[PDB]
């Protein structure tokens, strides 16, 4: 099979830059690579075949190039309608599969704004069912890159933990975070100090929020 | 004493595109199978339905001798029971195909720096070729319900496709010589035997 | 109108049996590469199976022996008949025209396939309640309910500046969780009623949950 690396995962553009996206494939494929643009929710856009050339009715500010293993999309003038995520594709018969890149998701950039940090205790309505659920939200932040660690007792937790991350809010430009730590209603009793630890780009040091339980 | 022109084929300067691939009828003659065997770069020589040993030992009807060029990541669908774009759309092999299949690397013949858009090969076909069928229609396929009128565009594009060898493409997507020869024996006398 | 149109997605258990249409208009299925590609939840998009316009038909490994592409002229439709499906396979699934070195011009609106051994719950739902300690942030725990989705708005719309609804995680468990919060003034805590209006078609669930600062 053929990998198709992808890089960047992400990358953050103000309108009018001037936009690389690289695709490597795992092994020579010439110039069968394709582009593609897709929205939350929509489907695929095709807007370069055979590596670089323009598909009827992209603009003229897409362009690709390359041929063999290494190939970049370029966007020469940032649009307000190009925020969105590119993938490649081997659009060659052998080795099957057809295999499309990881995707570049190209995101507003705006000024670093650090998160807002809330936690919250399990509600006695559900301590009552059995099962404790804490949860931890970063409130309108930038980047998205932003790392929340557990800690029960000063003990760090994973693997008991999941996250969910809300789409660029459309006024500010900022990402909304929620990290919910689930635990049975036994397990959640034998320990004290519960916290999140926070670090983004536009904290010093981690911020940690914390509560007792019981207090 | 007339010797079966086998040079003229493997030893061909210029190959024909897979799509209109040439085929040497070779007939009342002396073959001598001893010259392919063992050769230097000889990436594939399957044979099908007979064994090449005995190749000498057989007298057969007629002899055909198909050349073409295709590229290294298609050179297995050139085999009985196949299916691709090659097989299907360019040159078909039967499911009782008695011969042998012979194919080796020549990215230092027919690959420039550039790229070499001479050799063709069928992208879109209505329907696959059956054995031993040549299509050499150039017309405007029709992949929609408007027709076409020989007027490329949307969903009416052009049935050929260039291979753009170039020298440093992977060995997949280099140029192979392919030559392929088939051994007919029908309600016929033969022929063509071996020494 | 040159479109692709899919159908016959929806919810099924594991091994199950599901087959997905693909109505055209101005592209020829028999003309055409016609192609299956499928979209798991935050991933790729991973190709699925090829139907060559002379009969030539591809699968991925993943799919082989379960999936099986086919086509009605007469209709002028696409089909991907899907056996024993797996909880992988849970995906929009698109149906498209490949132009091999031209590209995949033509994508179609996509129809979704949900695969779980779950049952249709309604969500049980828990306040997030703002903490003793200038703007403070409180929120309701949509937990344990299936299928998707859930609607949340705050104080029967009313409220809308600082609302933050997350898309929902998929647990161990199989059932969907989410977390719906707000920021407010903290002076608001005490003179104004904070309810979460939780909507869940599925399973006829209307409920409404006042979240208030906890008493010590």
């Amino acid at each position: 099979e053929i990998v198709m690396t992808q890089s960047p995962s992400s990358l953050s553009a103000s309108v009018g830059d001037r936009v690389t996206i690289t695709c490597r494939a795992s092994q020579g494929i010439s110039s069968y690579l394709a582009w593609y643009q897709q929205k939350p929710g929509k489907a695929p856009k095709l807007l370069i075949y055979a590596a670089s050339t323009l598909q009827s009715g992209v603009p003229s500010r897409f362009s690709g190039s390359g041929s063999g293993t290494d190939f970049t999309l370029t966007i020469s003038s940032l649009q307000p309608e190009d925020f969105a995520t590119y993938y490649c594709q081997q659009l060659d018969s052998y080795p099957p599969g057809y295999t499309f890149g990881q995707g570049t998701k190209v995101d507003i950039k705006r000024t670093v704004a650090a998160p807002s940090v809330f936690i919250f205790p399990p509600s006695d309505e559900q301590l009552k069912s059995g099962t404790a659920s804490v949860v931890c939200l970063l409130n309108n932040f930038y980047p998205r890159e932003a790392k929340v660690q557990w800690k029960v007792d000063n003990a760090l937790q994973s693997g008991n933990s999941q996250e969910s991350v809300t789409e660029q809010d459309s006024k500010d430009s900022t990402y909304s975070l929620s990290s919910t730590l689930t635990l049975s209603k036994a397990d959640y009793e034998k320990h004290k100090v519960y916290a999140c630890e926070v670090t983004h780009q536009g904290l010093s040091s981690p911020v940690t929020k914390s509560f007792n339980r019981g207090e | 004493t007339n010797l079966c022109p086998f040079d003229e084929v493997f030893n061909a300067t210029r190959f024909a595109s897979v799509y209109a691939w040439n085929r040497k009828r070779i007939s009342n003659c002396v073959a001598d199978y001893s010259v392919l065997y063992n050769f230097a770069p000889f990436f594939a020589f399957k044979c099908y339905g007979v064994s090449p040993t005995k190749l000498n030992d057989l007298c057969f009807t007629n002899v055909y001798a198909d050349s073409f060029v295709i590229r290294g990541n298609e050179v297995s669908q050139i085999a009985p029971g196949q299916t691709g774009n090659i097989a299907d759309y360019n040159y078909k092999l039967p499911d009782d195909f008695t011969g042998c299949v012979i194919a080796w690397n020549s990215n230092k013949l027919d690959s420039k720096v550039g790229g070499n858009y001479n050799y063709l090969y069928r992208l879109f076909r209505k329907s696959n070729l059956k054995p031993f069928e040549r299509d050499i229609s150039t017309e405007i396929y029709q992949a929609g319900n408007k027709p076409c009128n020989g007027v490329a565009g949307f969903n009416c594009y052009f049935p050929l496709r260039s291979y753009g060898f170039r020298p440093t493409y992977g060995v997949g997507h280099q140029p192979y010589r392919v030559v392929v020869l088939s051994f007919e024996l029908l309600h016929a006398p033969a022929t063509v035997c071996g020494k | 109108q040159v479109q692709l149109v899919e159908s016959g997605g929806g919810l099924i258990q594991p091994g199950g049996s599901l087959r997905l249409s693909c109505a055209a208009s101005g592209v020829t299925v028999s003309s055409n590469y016609m192609s299956w590609v499928r979209q798991a939840p935050g991933k790729g998009l991973e190709w699925v199976s090829i139907i060559y316009s002379g009969g030539t038909t591809y699968y991925a490994d993943s799919v082989k022996g379960r999936f099986t592409i086919s086509r009605d002229s007469s209709m002028n439709t696409l089909y991907l008949q899907m056996n024993s499906l797996r909880a992988e396979d849970t995906a929009v699934y698109y149906c498209a025209r490949d132009l091999m070195v031209y590209g995949i011009d033509v994508w179609g609106q996509g129809t979704t396939v949900t695969v779980s051994s779950a049952s249709t719950k309604g969500p049980s739902v828990f306040p997030l309640a703002p903490s003793s300690k200038g703007t403070a942030a409180l929120g309701c725990l949509v937990k344990d309910y299936f299928p998707e989705p859930v609607t949340v708005s705050w104080n029967s719309g009313a409220l809308t500046s600082g609302v933050h609804t997350f898309p929902a995680v998929l647990q161990s468990s199989g059932l969907y969780s989410l977390s719906s919060v707000v920021t407010v003034p903290s002076s608001s805590l005490g003179t104004q009623t904070y309810i979460c209006n939780v909507n869940h078609k599925p399973s006829n669930t209307k409920v409404d949950k006042k979240v208030e600062p906890k008493s010590c």
